[PDB]
């Protein structure tokens, strides 16, 4: 069980760590988050109380370096920073696990939330999307835009997600017009899986990433990417019989999670309808269909 | 976006543009079999490409062995029509490729754009015009080509026959989508209009007769009459 100390807390802030969000009050003796889960990535992230303006935050992995949060007044942002002396830091936490200024990352035994939404997401892929080579933690913002919507404008502070487009070269192969707009498999298998992905972990991932991103700081690129991949398989005919299953999971998780009162922006009636009741795997996924059916029966 | 009402001066501008209208792709006769089902017969149809500007008509006929042992023939004719039009831009020179497309039926334009991938720059367009293409099988030469095809073939016709040697592209456009609406809301009438009056007829290398300006004028006033009659018949008004 890992640490992340924060300095201090100068400015009155909602703060999450993965599900859980709590408040502290503006210099309210705080000193961070304990009893942080090792073997998956994290994020924690940030709403200021008198601008709620720009959630942000940071992906970590407690197994990659030793991280903080210190305040900057005057970037005006809590800021992830790496510590490189291990005996500084032991001593930093030591001291402010003694006086019990810090909250507890709160996990109930039974729950496997946070690893059923994490599944395929690994550090070393978001690194990729978020380029800041010289930091091991990714920062990420609610108005952060991907590549794909700077092609339709600082590129260094982009979300290079993979770029899909269903009427584009890439998608359609000269003389399979038809065959290709309208089963995918061709773009799904051979030019993604194959060709881009490597394989279905790393496109799960991805998806995986886009959703959480686009759940915790409102990131609308982000939520246009994960309705992308989701679309990019359920129009496809020809799609692995365990991504069917596995994609079925993961779905289910992320409605699961979803606040149920930011379905209205999250959630694209078009892609949903068509996944659910008209595409090819229209059949193939039970429990995501049973969960949005009885928690968003309005948006079908 | 949108051709309509509004920018409607853009059909006769000098870029270079084509309507496309697929409705006469696809044609079919229903009718009973044996065992009292309905079945349907294709017979060959048309795509009906129209440069608006010049009258210059690529009338590519589709015989019915385009049909055959496909399914959802309705949806594959969007398809075939998408296909058949990007065959023909990139049959032309450079030069003589459109600028745009403009499709009569919205259905068309993820087929067409998806054709033209290979073609960024040329823009392809919906229209909120409702025109009168669909009648282009009640000019009776055009049927008859279509009709006869033993095989896919493109036939090339000027649908304005040599009226821009006397009228602006404007008034031939009005004067065929007049002709083209009366002859859908009343072929009868509007083909007895057309031909009432055995001293005008119609020359081997045109497709309309050979009316003076004045005769035209008449003519076009037949056909307003005809349109208003019908649309009262229709309401009862
Ligand atoms: C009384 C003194 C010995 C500190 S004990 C309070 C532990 C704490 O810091 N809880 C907390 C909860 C939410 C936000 N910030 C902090």
């Amino acid at each position: 069980m890992n640490t992340v100390p924060f300095t201090s807390a100068p400015i009155e802030v909602t703060i999450g760590i993965d599900q859980y969000s709590f408040n502290v009050k503006e210099n309210q003796p705080f000193h961070g988050i304990k009893d942080i889960p090792i073997g998956h990535v994290h994020v924690i992230h940030f709403q200021h109380a008198d601008n709620s303006s720009m959630r942000y935050g940071y992906w970590f992995d407690c197994r990659m370096g030793n991280f903080y949060i210190q305040y900057d007044p005057k970037d005006g942002l809590y800021k992830m920073m790496e510590e490189r002396d291990g005996a500084k830091f032991e001593n930093i936490v030591h001291n402010f696990k003694e006086r019990q200024m810090m909250v507890s990352y709160p996990k109930i035994d039974e729950d496997d939330t946070w690893y059923n939404l994490t599944e395929f997401v690994q550090m070393d892929k978001i690194r990729k999307i978020v380029r800041k080579d010289e930091n091991q933690f990714s920062y990420v913002d609610s108005s952060m835009t991907t590549v794909q919507e700077n092609e339709l404008s600082d590129p260094a502070h982009s979300l290079n997600y993979t770029v899909i487009n269903f009427k584009s070269r890439e998608a359609i192969r000269p003389g399979h017009e038809m065959e290709d707009f309208l089963d995918k498999s061709y773009y799904l298998n051979t030019v993604m899986l194959q060709g881009i992905f490597k394989n279905s972990s790393n496109y799960f991932g991805e998806l995986q990433f886009a959703f959480l991103n686009a759940m915790f700081f409102g990131n609308y690129g982000s939520s246009l990417q994960w309705h992308a991949m989701i679309e990019l398989i359920c129009s496809s005919a020809t799609v692995p019989k365990h991504m069917l299953d596995k994609l079925d999971e993961i779905l289910y998780y992320q409605i699961k999670t979803l606040p149920e009162q930011y379905s209205d922006i999250l959630l694209n009636e078009r892609v949903w309808n068509i996944c659910l009741y008209s595409s090819f795997q229209k059949n193939s996924l039970h429990n995501t269909e049973k969960i949005m059916e009885n928690k968003y029966p309005e948006l079908l | 976006g949108a051709m309509n009402s509004s920018n409607y001066a853009e059909l006769f501008n000098n870029d270079i543009k084509l309507f496309v209208d697929d409705t006469n792709v696809y044609r079919v006769t229903v009718h009973k079999t044996f065992e009292g089902n309905v079945a349907t017969k294709a017979i060959n149809g048309c795509i009906f490409t129209l440069n608006p500007k010049t009258g210059h008509l690529f009338l590519k006929i589709i015989h019915t062995s385009v049909w055959a042992g496909q399914k959802r023939l309705s949806q594959l004719a969007k398809w075939k029509t998408a296909e058949e039009v990007s065959a023909l831009v990139r049959s032309l020179p450079k030069e003589e490729q459109p600028k745009q497309i403009i499709v009569t039926r919205k259905a068309m334009l993820d087929p067409l754009e998806v054709h033209m991938l290979d073609f960024p720059n040329i823009a392809i367009r919906p229209t909120e015009l409702r025109l009168p293409f669909s009648a282009a099988m009640s000019i009776d030469k055009l049927s008859d080509v279509v009709m006869k095809a033993t095989e896919p073939q493109m036939v090339l016709f000027n649908i304005y026959d040599d009226w821009l040697d006397r009228i602006s592209s404007y008034t031939a456009f009005s004067r065929l989508t007049l002709l083209l609406r009366a002859l859908k809301t009343n072929e009868e009438s509007a083909k007895m209009i057309l031909l009432s009056d055995p001293t005008i007829t119609i020359k081997s290398y045109h497709l309309w007769p050979s009316f003076t300006d004045e005769q035209w004028i008449t003519i076009e006033s037949q056909m307003r009459d005809l349109i208003l009659t019908e649309y009262g018949r229709k309401y009862n008004v």
